[PDB]
């Protein structure tokens, strides 16, 4: 009767017991993990978008949204997010 | 009425979580004052954002949505 | 409502000595309600604070309780009532000790009440607030009332003049003085809002640094602590006594304001230049100090704007309200020296300044009058056509003279003038352009009241002027005129309607032989007004005899125009337009036609008369498209030798097609086209409605 | 102007001439002691205006 909450809750859910299986979560904590993974998200694609636009490029790409993670993401978090991103792409491709 | 309505023991827990010791007379007045400002600068905008929603009541998404448009955002309340 | 309360405090006031076991108490428990639904208005406040002080049978307590309670004024509560209270507060002296004594709590509730209502009271006429002030800077000095009086000195007391060494002196030497225990905290709010009145005031900081407490009681005492249920309901008392005024927001506004002033303490005929006036909201305080400095440059020469230029247009206003308008007024005079000197060109050009002084000219018609009763002269014309015509577009139209009910005598002579100016000069078309002006001002002579008659009188005389050979003519003449003429018929079918003007019938009716001129021309809108005119006049005219003038005309015009339009037996009739049918033969055959089968016919009839005759063909090709029939009607003109030849030619294909549905010879061709040109919106549509009343054939299709 | 006629008037209450009110001022003056204060002055053992002229001057 309620249309779906669209939520990244059963992942990240499973993310935690990847890592381990001992703890769990608040419903608080549930909403700020949310929230923070819903504005990361929507300032990456903004700046990708920008961007993009910049330059008129129609399309958004592999280059022009690591580009943007390493405009927004400072440079010590940056490199592992574009080494581990690069690795996904690369393997995904692979496949 | 209610601005002396928030009392002055709330303030003095305020001042003891931002980490002073020693307390004037005129900082009561002046933190209802920039509460007061502060209140409104938000519900101005929250105003606006029920108004042309259409809806006629104020929902935490309009609060925050607000907030996050002053620039302060705020996070566990969803959207 | 009200008049109940009064007689509650009079039951109070009326009876003493009964000592009652609980009709005392009854009558007060009738007043709790009773103040509170009605306000206690100050003229029942007066009697009430003096009852209170009069009679000591009820106990002090209760008296400081009714105060408290009852005492939410709705009313003015004028000085009149604080000059009473004054008169209660007080004590009891070598020279006082027969007047019995107010208790001195009364006297502390009663200094606490007003205090609450101090927004309430009346802006002062500041003659008698001096004495006021000195009044309560004196009863400051009783200390069982000092601590609320404090809080109301610091109120009115707004100017540096109110800062006065001797009431300095008062207050410091009360703060000095030992056996107070509250004034060193109520002189030093009294002595800091006299601080910021002054400025600097070194003499005042030395005298705070002495009396300086250890101001956590000050930080007490700068805060004025007001009940909120009394405020409460005094906001929804005085909305509801007082609808729009006084509004329970600003109520509470203006008393937070007020207390806030006592929380800032802490922290911290007169002549007036009409140069330097800006606002308005000023100028409303300026208003009995407003002077106007005499310069003729500026006060016409540069709004819902704030601006010294948007009172700009007022002060050629706020003059003449400031002081009566007269011929000799510098503002009114400036526009006569600026027109004289633009029709004698001596002025740089008279382009922009004849919008300015026409925008001042169109009002203050009493001026107006003056300006249009100078220039009128056939003089005056000479020097410049154009600016004369300038000048009657303007002021013409908006004048209405009353001064003396004789102008009338002069607009005939000088309209006449411009018009022997015109037939001379050999045309110009200035004439008929300056008529019109003139009628729309005769229309406002008509829509006043007064001078009905007079207007229409003027009226007449310009009918027979503007139907002369040279100015109005069906051969060589101008649209002007016509144009002109036109809209003077409105005026009198316009008046027809009207039935609160009870004005002469023989000014409606138009002369007899004058419609004749009117008729005969064949301008095809000026034959349109005539119909609406004709219309118009019968439906009034229904008591009148059968045997009249007025009547006879009136079925005069109706049978000639029918014949000279549809009827078609001009000849069989006695006469049209004043004017033997036999006259018209003697012409017809000296006329030459190719082909004249029925020469008679053609000429008179709706599709023959030269301004009814190519409209005609129009609706015909009209129709043709429409209908889309075999054959178009290649002729010019209709007529019935046309008509027949047109069908005789194509007789054996009339018998398959023919023509245009619903038309079997011409004699049903001229109603078609006419059914058209009545059913749809134009001038001539006019022309169809007159002639369907008195066809008396299509009368009976209609319903009654 | 209409607010300010409910307003009105401050200064015609004042008019409703110094020199003239000096002598109503002095006479307010000298009525207000020979009804009030000198019988509350109850001295003299007797008097009405003997004290009264003391106190004018």
């Amino acid at each position: 009767s309620k249309a779906r909450k669209e939520t990244y809750s059963s992942y990240i859910y499973k993310v935690l017991k990847q890592t381990h299986p001992d703890t769990g979560i608040s419903q608080k904590s549930m909403s700020i993990l949310n929230s923070f993974v819903n504005d990361i998200f929507e300032r990456i694609a903004t700046e990708a978008s920008k961007l993009a636009a910049y330059n008129k490029k129609s399309t958004i790409s592999a280059r022009e949204i690591q580009t943007a993670v390493r405009l927004i993401l400072p440079g010590e978090l940056a490199k592992h997010a574009v080494s581990e991103g690069t690795r996904a792409v690369t393997k995904y491709s692979s496949s | 009425d209610n601005i002396q309505g928030i009392t002055k023991p709330a303030i003095r827990r305020l001042a003891r979580r931002g980490g002073v010791k020693r307390i004037s007379g005129l900082i009561y007045e002046e933190v209802r004052a920039v509460l007061k400002s502060f209140l409104e600068s938000v519900i101005r905008d929250s105003v606006t954002y029920t108004e042309h929603a259409k809806r006629k009541t104020v929902t935490s998404l309009d609060v925050v949505y607000a907030l996050k448009r002053q620039g302060r955002t705020l996070y566990g309340f969803g959207g | 409502m009200s008049l109940i309360l009064d007689d509650i405090i009079l039951s109070l006031t009326n009876a003493n000595e009964r000592t009652p076991p609980q009709a005392l108490k009854t009558t007060l428990s009738l007043l709790y309600e009773k103040s509170k639904q009605y306000g206690l208005s100050s003229p029942q406040l007066q009697a009430l604070v003096r009852l209170l002080c009069e009679t000591s049978i009820i106990d002090t307590v209760t008296k400081v309780y009714i105060v408290e309670n009852c005492f939410l004024p709705d009313g003015y509560l004028t000085k009149e009532l604080l000059l009473e209270i004054i008169n209660h507060l007080g004590t009891p002296t070598v020279f006082s000790r027969y007047r019995i004594q107010t208790p001195p709590v009364l006297q502390s509730a009663l200094c606490k009440w007003l205090v609450h209502v101090y927004f309430l009271f009346p802006v002062h006429s500041e003659r008698e607030h001096n004495i006021s002030s000195s009044i309560w800077l004196h009863l400051w000095q009783f200390s069982f009332l000092q601590k609320w009086i404090t809080p109301l000195v610091i109120w009115q007391a707004t100017t540096p003049v109110d800062v006065k060494p001797w009431k300095l002196s008062i207050i410091k030497r009360c703060a000095m003085h030992p056996g107070y225990r509250d004034a060193p905290g109520s002189a030093t709010l009294i002595l800091q809002r006299f601080q910021c009145l002054v400025g600097a005031s070194s003499q005042i900081t030395e005298s705070i640094i002495t009396i300086n407490c250890n101001r956590k009681t000050l930080k007490s005492h700068r805060n004025l602590k007001l009940d909120a249920h009394f405020l409460s309901i005094l906001k929804r008392i005085l909305s509801r006594a007082h609808p729009a005024n006084f509004p329970a927001d600003t109520v509470q506004n203006t008393i937070d304001m007020y207390l806030s002033e006592i929380h800032q303490l802490g922290a911290d005929d007169s002549t007036v230049s009409l140069w330097d006036v800006t606002s308005l909201e000023q100028l409303a305080q300026n208003w009995p100090q407003l002077h106007i400095p005499n310069d003729v440059d500026y006060m016409m020469k540069p709004r819902k704007v704030m601006s010294r230029d948007s009172l700009k247009h007022l002060y050629s206003s706020i003059i003449l309200i400031k002081n009566s308008r007269d011929e000799s007024s510098s503002p009114y005079e400036w526009c006569i020296w600026q027109l004289k000197r633009c029709f004698a060109h001596q002025i740089e050009t008279p382009q922009e300044v004849i919008p300015i002084i026409i925008s001042v000219s169109s009002m203050d018609n009493k001026l107006s009058s003056r300006i249009i009763q100078t220039f009128c002269n056939l003089k005056y014309l000479k020097l410049d056509e154009l600016t004369l015509k300038k000048v009657c577009g303007g002021i013409l139209p908006l004048w209405k003279p009353e001064l003396i009910s004789g102008t009338r005598e002069f607009f005939v002579k000088f309209m006449a003038s411009i018009f022997m100016w015109s037939t001379r000069d050999g045309n110009n078309c200035t004439f008929s352009e300056t008529c019109f002006y003139v009628l729309q001002m005769i229309t406002n002579w008509v829509l006043d009241d007064k001078l009905i008659a007079l207007g229409l009188t003027l009226l007449h005389d310009m009918q027979s002027l503007l139907t002369l050979d040279k100015i109005f003519n069906n051969a060589t003449s101008n649209r002007f005129s016509t144009m002109a003429f036109i809209s003077s018929l409105d005026i009198l079918t316009q008046l027809s309607k009207q039935t609160k003007s009870d004005y002469a019938i023989q000014y409606l009716i138009v002369g007899p032989d004058i419609m004749n001129k009117v008729f005969s021309s064949d301008d095809p809108l000026l034959l349109s007004a005539a119909c609406r005119y004709l219309v118009a006049t019968k439906n009034k005219l229904m008591q009148y005899p059968s045997t009249n003038k007025f009547v006879r005309m009136q079925n005069q015009y109706i049978m000639d125009l029918t014949n000279y339009l549809y009827r078609n037996k001009v000849l069989s009739s006695k006469s049209l337009f004043g004017v033997s049918p036999d006259f018209f033969k003697q012409i017809l055959e000296n006329l030459y036609i190719p082909t004249a089968d029925f020469k008679n016919a053609k000429f008179f009839t709706i599709t023959g008369i030269p301004a009814l005759s190519y409209i005609c063909i129009i609706i015909l090709r009209r129709l043709e498209t429409a209908e889309n029939t075999k054959i178009k009607f290649t002729s010019g003109i209709i007529n019935e030798e046309t008509f027949n030849n047109f069908f005789r030619v194509h007789h054996d294909e009339i018998g398959q097609h023919g023509w245009i549905k619903g038309v079997n010879n011409i004699h049903d061709l001229r109603v078609k086209i006419l059914m058209h040109l009545s059913n749809t919106a134009n001038p001539y549509r006019d022309i169809a409605a007159f002639l369907f009343t008195y066809l008396k054939s299509l009368s009976k299709y209609s319903v009654q | 102007l209409q607010h300010q006629m409910t307003i009105m008037d401050s200064k015609k209450q004042d008019h409703a001439t110094r020199k003239a009110r000096n002598k109503e001022l002095w006479d307010s003056l000298a009525d207000f002691l020979k009804g009030y204060l000198v019988p509350n002055l109850d001295d003299n053992d007797e008097s009405i205006d003997s004290l009264t002229n003391e106190v004018m001057l």
